[PDB]
């Protein structure tokens, strides 16, 4: 069975380089040419460039001729692509894929390296909970954490040490002063708060961090 | 001399990436050269050397006795070949070494 | 450049319909286009090549036609696991090119957003921070707009917003949008809105609250 290895991450400094390897097993590396497709976040894919991993012949997408370098290495079945000088328009999700043999549609695709491009150090999250005041709703009260300021991705929010799962939404992250931010909402019966404890686990385990914010009205 | 002819070489598929070119070049691939032209082996820095010079000979050569014979080598022509010539003259500096 | 042109970019289906979507390339390809399917946060995969050649372990509900410039593909029997963006793309000659891709929703009943404000912990308040939220949860068709006001008039800096995808379950959508401000400015002002456009509605749904109470 045809398998395409690749990194599932890489933080990488602006200005840096990178190096995305794309390993390749189940078949014959020398017999078909590989391809790197780039998609920006909720966008579309964009083709790279291609090489061919007999003799390294490589075709590029114009722009990324001398952006993007293509090399194979033969002995461990390997293709890689450098990135360099990398700015904020380089962030991205990068699949190697694999076309038939003398066809040329995309048979087989690795599950891509997440790249992110940022000077952002560690930074572990803030919590803050957000509960309202005044007006309530019908029988039901909406409550949310407010995570801000972390730094890489990801963050696990669960609530009630996962015991709510029912009517939670949360949102996906997004780019705040050089950091990530993002929220989750939590709809539950009133007759459960603020008469018992509604509490979001926040996790950042790239900081060790593991916080327990209990919501508290006001 | 300055230059040698080698023993020629069974044809390799190549594959070119998009289906234009691989049909172009399956049809164009009986134009191009099947042995090489180079210089001796103790007259180059090393392989990327030899083979630069390999290629340019072999395809100026090739491209003279094809003109008197009428008919022209197109830019894709050009680039087929020395992918072609180059994979050959690679072969022809292992067959020294 | 061969520019390939997908329409529409997005298309609303109910499951069992069968459905279908084209591909139209700027100068003739023969039959030297491909599709492909991304679900959310997956790789792509190869459903037809070659305008009209099944793929091993593709189900056979999934076909394609055309040769030229004019593509299709066909969906007979959309279950939900076919929700997904479908992207063309052609190797007939250099450069590689993909079409803009066309996205797979399920058709629901219109549901208005709902609205919840919340304002600054005071945490945050406490390190200078305020920033104030606005969830608008579970509702249909995707497209809405969030205004913010700020003692009647409306803000547009510090404002960042962020999208769920289609609920698996329910098949809605939901909204996060929050205002940073800082501490001095928050302190600067009493009334704080939030202001949600959806079609299920002509009357914008105002949630807000004042400081002073
Ligand atoms: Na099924």
């Amino acid at each position: 069975q045809v398998q395409l290895q690749q990194s599932g991450t890489e933080l990488v400094m602006p200005g840096a380089s990178v190096k995305m390897s794309c390993k390749a097993s189940g078949y014959t590396f020398t017999d078909y040419w590989m391809h790197w497709v780039k998609q920006r976040p909720g966008q579309g894919l964009e083709w790279i460039g291609s090489i061919d991993p007999s003799d390294s012949y490589t075709s590029h997408n114009e722009k990324f001729k001398g952006k993007a370098t293509l090399t194979v290495d033969e002995s461990s079945s390997t293709a890689y692509m450098q990135l360099s000088s990398l700015t904020s328009e380089d962030s991205a999700v990068y699949f190697c894929s694999r076309s038939g043999y003398g066809y040329y549609a995309m048979e087989y695709w690795g599950q891509g390296t997440s790249v992110t491009v940022s000077s952002a150090k560690t930074t572990p999250p803030s919590v803050y909970p957000l509960a309202p005041g005044g007006g309530a709703t019908n029988s039901m009260v909406t409550l949310g954490c407010l995570v801000k300021g972390y730094f890489p991705e990801p963050v696990t929010v669960t609530w009630n040490s996962g015991s709510l799962s029912g009517g939670v939404h949360t949102f996906p992250a997004v780019l705040q002063s050089d950091l990530y931010t993002l929220s989750s909402s939590v709809t539950v019966p009133s007759s459960t708060w603020p008469s018992e404890t509604v509490t979001c686990n926040v996790a950042h385990p790239a900081s060790s961090t593991k916080v327990d914010k209990k919501i508290v009205p006001r | 001399g300055g230059y040698m002819l080698g023993s020629a070489m069974s044809r390799p598929i190549i594959h070119f990436g998009s289906d234009y070119e691989d049909r172009y070049y399956r049809e164009n691939m009986h134009r191009y050269p099947n042995q090489v032209y180079y210089r001796p082996m103790d007259e180059y820095s090393n392989q990327n050397n030899f083979v630069h010079d390999c290629v340019n000979i072999t395809i100026k050569q090739h491209t003279v006795t094809t003109t008197t014979k009428g008919e022209n080598f197109t830019e894709t022509d050009v680039k087929m070949m020395e992918r072609v010539v180059e994979q050959m003259c690679i072969t022809q500096y292992e067959r020294e070494s | 450049d061969i520019v390939l042109t997908q329409s529409p970019a997005i298309l609303s289906v109910s499951p069992g319909e069968r459905v279908s979507f084209s591909c139209r390339a700027s100068q003739n390809i023969g039959t030297s286009i491909h599709w492909y399917q991304q679900r959310t946060n997956e790789s792509p995969r190869l459903i037809i090549k070659y305008a009209s050649e099944s793929i091993s372990g593709i189900p056979s509900r999934f076909s394609g036609s055309g040769s030229g410039t004019d593509f299709t593909l066909s969906i007979n029997s959309v279950e939900s696991e076919d929700i997904a963006d479908y992207y063309c793309q052609q190797s007939n000659t250099w450069p590689y090119t993909f079409g803009g891709g066309t996205k797979l929703e399920l058709k629901r009943a219109d549901a208005a957003p709902t609205v919840s404000i919340f304002p600054p912990s005071s945490e945050q308040l406490t390190s200078g921070g305020a920033s104030v939220v606005c969830f608008l949860n579970n509702f249909y068709p995707k497209d809405i707009n969030v205004k913010w006001k700020i003692d009647g008039s409306e803000r547009q800096n510090g404002v960042l917003n962020s999208e769920t995808d289609q609920d698996s379950k329910d098949s809605t959508y939901s909204m996060s949008s929050t205002l940073t401000l800082t501490k001095d400015e928050y302190e600067r002002h009493n009334t704080y809105t939030c202001e949600a456009t959806h079609k299920t509605s002509t009357s914008p749904i105002v949630k807000s609250f004042n400081r002073n109470e």
